[PDB]
This record gives structure tokens, C-alpha cells and sequence, in this order.
């Protein structure tokens, strides 16, 4: 009813030059006539909410993995998309892609443009308040990417109740241009004290948060929805927060333990609602098709298959003004 | 009738 | 207590070339040792909240007529300043001056810069929502200066209750630069269908509205204050809305009539709160010192002397969230 499976979508990228050079074969198949929902490796078939082949465009991935999320956030649901997989499998290409390229822009910039296109096309007399945060998690410590003096931030939980990173910048935005400025500022700050971004980004989690509140000016109905967009550290062997993420999924998936270890990492505390709580969650598992990476691919697929059995329980986040509470 | 985006500004 | 006299401040400009050319004398005196609060003409002394001589700078006028208003609006009071006087007496120079000139910028741009300087210098964890409207009233009809298709707008009164111009643009701003862009857009639109601005601006009322809401993030206290900044049509003989403005002041000043004719014009309906209601109001009466204009100067002074006896009753405009109403 309000009961919502975590969606899991699987994306294979093309075999690349280091793979071919090392003599890798393409070891994965895609059964046809089954809605593009299947992938087979070494004889074993997995079923996901969507499987994307190496040729799938960014627009196709967006239209299937992500689009519904902007419509949901604009209706007052929390939304979360994260990308998971071994380093070099395609997580950043999926989550960010090449910003500003019409073909190769990833999920985040498309989501940003779509939020504002939808708002501009609404007739209803609505007022939107949008703010974004952008931070990194590395070795279980949080660095604010929009304010270099805010390092080692803490995770807290608010009134009613819901976690938050206390002290994290919250930047108001009112056009897609304002958002992309914020993203550029974040990316640039991420380079402070980092000698090799390729290696450092492969070992830390990049968290982009869009908080969208709305007030309906005709009936005073207030709705809010948080959109978490996360590019995770590589899943290869085994980042301590990723162990925690797997233990969380494993516990919710077994469903037979009183204690879900959300507190085992700041990442899983921040994603607590996304993992078995009040958000519509999509995980993009990213995979190489190369024989060389087959065992890592199989762990990725097995992670996604377990997550796909977790159930979230979601509702519209409605707040009441006075008139409801007033009249009582 | 149009949807508007607010432009709050902080202190703290 | 909450009982607040309409402040009246009187500003004389220098004798100008057309005045000297026509053989005008300087016919006004300023008694010293009485706090600069007096002006005498033909033997008759008037007392105001401040009198400014022809040499008074824009900064001096602002520091006395206006500054307190930004502090008030930021504390949740409504604030209104209007300029009144015969064409060529100094109303536009007072209200707007030369925008962008550090010396000659008038009350509006100083108010704009000050609002944002105060916000930036607050420590309290506060969130401000600021929107501006800019419209003209000509022959009792309202034209929106920020949206050329919105002509002939109506005056309505809201829930709790308070008038408003229905349909008038409301532009969100979040820096002084955003405000001055809006002002430039307004000024430029005002020229549509006007063949001579000097004559047309002398016969219409220019209304600049800054609406400032704030939410205190620590205690959920919500405050709001409207700032009306109005440059009126010339007071010479006798714009129908100015007759209405005088009849309103005359009625509140006599205090002995059940019916204040606020509805006699859209101007006095919009200013209803400013005239005997819930706002801190300052009127700048602007006057020429020239013998040639003496009879018009005396009407202006007599208007200001009557307005200065009107009492406003003001309070902080506090709104309650849920927690107050919730718990009951
Ligand atoms: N579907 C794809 N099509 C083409 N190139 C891709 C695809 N996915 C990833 N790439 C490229 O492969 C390399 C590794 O991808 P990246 O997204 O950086 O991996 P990760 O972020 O998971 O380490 C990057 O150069 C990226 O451009
Ligand atoms: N205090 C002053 N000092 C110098 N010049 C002034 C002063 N007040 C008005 N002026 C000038 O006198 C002229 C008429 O003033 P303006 O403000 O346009 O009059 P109004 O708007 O009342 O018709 C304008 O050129 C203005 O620059
Ligand atoms: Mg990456
Ligand atoms: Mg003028």
C-alpha cells in the first residue's frame, strides 16, 4: 500500500581499453523478451527492476531509474538514489556524467533541470523553497564541500525525528544555474588537501542533498521531500561504511533481527530512512562486463539482489499550519 | 497563477 | 504605549534657477536651539519631528526620517514612508534620489542596502523571505510596473485581514543587487505608453512595497512587516486621490467622525493601515522656499501639521506555528 520495494537497477558499461589489453572477455548476457529486466552471468540469471546494457544512454538510464523521483519529491515524498559498484564500474558517470554535455550528463543534472522544468509548468499557485547540501564522507568523517572550515561534522537526529548532518551548509537555490554553481563550488573544494582525486574519490562517498519544501498558497498545505543523490566509495576488497551498508541490507533482507545496525557508520545513519524507512529508494548497481572483474561483478549483483527484497514504508510528508490546529 | 521559488537568506 | 504618532518631517530644497529667474525671494526661516524641529513662514512657526534645510544631505535625511524603520521592519513592525508636496518640491529626490551615487542616493536605496547589511550582521539563526512589488496609481487605476499585462488591478482585503493589490507581481529578492534590478525593471516599464515621464510622474503615485518575513529557526517564532515606500502625485491645485488623502487625515485628526473615508480612493485604501492603523508612518513633506510658491508651501505645511496629530496603533506582527496551537 504505502509499502515500497527498494528498486534496484543494474548498469553494465562497455569493456574498456585496460580490460581488452589484459585479454578480458565479455562474460555477461541479457535475455530478451523479458522487459530488459534480466542479466545472466556464468549460467545464473538475476532479476532487477531494469537492466541497462553497455550501449544504454544517460537519458535512458534517467528515464527509467530516476525520473519518477522528481515527480515524487514534488508531491512530498522523500527520494534517494545511490550508485554502488567497484571502482571504475561507472558510478560517477551514472550519478554525475559530464555536466553541460547534452548527451553525457548523468542523473543529478537531469534531476536538477527537471525539478525546475516541472515547477515552471505547474499551474497551481505554489511556493517552493529549495536548498542543497553537498558533503563528503571519508573514513567515517564528514567534510562539508561548501564550507572548508566545517570538517568533522556530526550526525544528529531532529524533533520528529529524522537524522541530519549538523552544521552542514544549506544553500538556497532558485534556478538550475544556482544549483550547478553550487555543484562546481563543491567539486572544486573537494580538491583541497587531496593529492590525487581519482584515488581519493574512489575511497570516499559523495553526498548531494536537495531539500524541497512547498507551500500551497490556496489551501495552506505544506509538503516537503528530501532527495539524496549519492556516489559511494568503491565496493571492492572493503570500505568500513560499505561493510555497514551490506550488514544493514542483510539485516533488513533477513528481516529477522530486532537490531538493524544503522549506527555502524555515519553513511548508514544518514541513509537510515532510505534503507527500510520513509523514502522511495533506487540503487543503481554499476558493473564491468569483463571476465577479469567477474568475481567483483558477482558480489555487486548479489548485493543488489539482497537489497531488492527490502521494503520501505513511505508517506507524503505533510505539515499542518494553524487553521487545522487553530480550530481545535 | 504560477509556481514561485522563494529566495530565503540566512544568518546564524 | 503601542500608540504611535504619525511622524512628520519637513524638507526644504534650495531655491532653483527657474525660481531665481522669476525673481523669487527665500521666504522661510529655521529657528536655532530647538533641535532643528521648527520652521517659520510669514511670522508663523510650525513644529515637526524634524526640519531639514536646503543644505541637508540625503544621508542626514535618511538617518533621521528613515533609518529606524529598517530596524522596526526587522523586528516585525509594518513601516511606511511617503513623500508629499507640490511638483518640483523634491519628492523623487527624497524617495529615490540618484541610485548608485553614494552622495545623492535617496531613502529607498539606502533602506535596501540597510536591510541586507542588518541581516548579514545578525548572529541569531534567522531565515528571511523578502519580496517586492512596484506599481503605479494613475487616475485611481493601478498598473503593475513589473508586469505590463497587469493593468487595472483591484484592491482586495485578506483573511486577518489587511488590504492588498490582487494580482500585483511579488518578486523574491535575496540581495541588494536583486532589488535594484527590480527597481530598474519597474522604472523602465513605467515608460510604456507614456509620452512625457516628467508630466506623467508628476500626476501619478509610485508605490514600492518590500515585504519582509522571518522565521526564527531556534524557537519557530514567525514575524512579518511590510515596508511601503511611496512617491505621491504633486499636491498642487488637485489629484482626486490627494483630496481623499487630505479628507482621511482631516477625519482622523478631528477624530470626531465614525466614518474615515479610506474607500474614497485606491491609494487611501492601500494606505489604510498607514493612516491610523498598524504601521509606523513617516511623512516627508517636501517644500520649495521660494516666495513664488509660498501659498502651495503653506498648504503643504498645513497638511503636515494636521497629519502629525494622527495616532497609529502598532504591534509586532507575530504568527504562531503548530507547537503553540498544537499543544492546545
Ligand atoms: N556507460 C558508459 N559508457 C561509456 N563510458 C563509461 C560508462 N560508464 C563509465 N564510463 C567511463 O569509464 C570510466 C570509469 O567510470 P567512473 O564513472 O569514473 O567509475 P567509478 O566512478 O565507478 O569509479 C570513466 O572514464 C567513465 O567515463
Ligand atoms: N534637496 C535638494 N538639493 C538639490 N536638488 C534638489 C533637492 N531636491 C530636489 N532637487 C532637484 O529639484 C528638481 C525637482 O525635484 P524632484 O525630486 O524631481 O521633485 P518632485 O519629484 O517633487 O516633482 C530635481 O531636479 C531634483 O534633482
Ligand atoms: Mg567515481
Ligand atoms: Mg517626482
Amino acid at each position: 500500500p504505502a509499502e515500497d520495494s527498494i528498486k534496484v537497477v543494474c548498469r553494465f558499461r562497455p569493456l574498456n581499453d585496460s580490460e581488452e589489453k589484459a585479454g578480458s572477455k565479455f562474460v555477461v548476457k541479457f535475455p530478451n523478451n523479458v522487459e530488459e529486466n534480466c542479466i545472466s552471468i556464468a549460467g545464473k540469471v538475476y532479476l532487477f527492476d531494469k537492466v541497462f546494457k553497455p550501449n544504454a544512454s544517460q537519458e535512458k538510464v534517467y528515464n527509467e531509474a530516476a525520473k519518477s523521483i522528481v515527480t515524487d519529491v514534488l508531491a512530498g515524498y522523500n527520494g534517494t538514489i545511490f550508485a554502488y559498484g567497484q571502482t571504475s564500474s561507472g558510478k560517477t558517470h551514472t550519478m554525475e556524467g559530464v555536466i553541460g554535455d547534452s548527451v553525457k550528463q548523468g542523473i543529478i543534472p537531469r534531476i536538477v533541470n527537471d525539478i525546475f522544468n516541472h515547477i515552471y509548468a505547474m499551474e497551481v499557485n505554489l511556493e517552493f523553497h529549495i536548498k542543497v547540501s553537498y558533503y563528503e564522507i571519508y573514513m567515517d568523517k564528514i567534510r562539508d564541500l561548501l564550507d572548508v572550515s566545517k570538517v568533522n561534522l556530526s550526525v544528529h537526529e531532529d524533533k520528529n525525528r529524522v537524522p541530519y548532518v549538523k552544521g552542514a551548509t544549506e544553500r538556497f537555490v532558485s534556478s538550475p544555474e544556482d544549483v550547478f554553481e553550487v555543484i562546481e563550488e563543491g567539486k572544486s573544494n573537494r580538491h583541497i588537501a587531496v593529492t590525487n582525486m581519482n584515488e581519493h574519490s574512489s575511497r570516499s562517498h559523495s553526498v548531494f542533498l536537495i531539500n524541497v519544501k512547498q507551500e500551497n498558497l490556496e489551501n495552506q498545505k505544506k509538503l516537503s521531500g528530501k532527495l539524496y543523490l549519492v556516489d559511494l566509495a568503491g565496493s571492492e576488497k572493503i570500505n568500513k561504511s560499505l561493510s555497514a551498508l551490506g550488514n544493514v541490507i542483510s539485516a533488513l533482507a533477513d528481516g529477522n533481527k530486532t537490531h538493524i545496525p544503522y549506527r555502524d557508520s555515519k553513511l548508514t545513519r544518514i541513509l537510515q530512512e532510505s534503507l527500510g524507512g520513509n523514502a522511495r529508494t533506487t540503487i543503481v548497481i554499476c558493473c564491468s562486463p569483463a571476465s577479469f572483474n567477474e568475481s567483483e561483478t558477482k558480489s555487486t549483483l548479489d548485493f543488489g539482489r539482497r537489497a531488492k527484497t527490502v521494503k520501505n514504508v513511505v508517506c507524503v510528508n505533510e505539515e499542518l499550519t494553524a487553521e487545522e490546529w487553530k480550530r481545535r | 497563477p504560477q509556481a514561485q521559488i522563494a529566495k530565503p537568506i540566512r544568518s546564524g
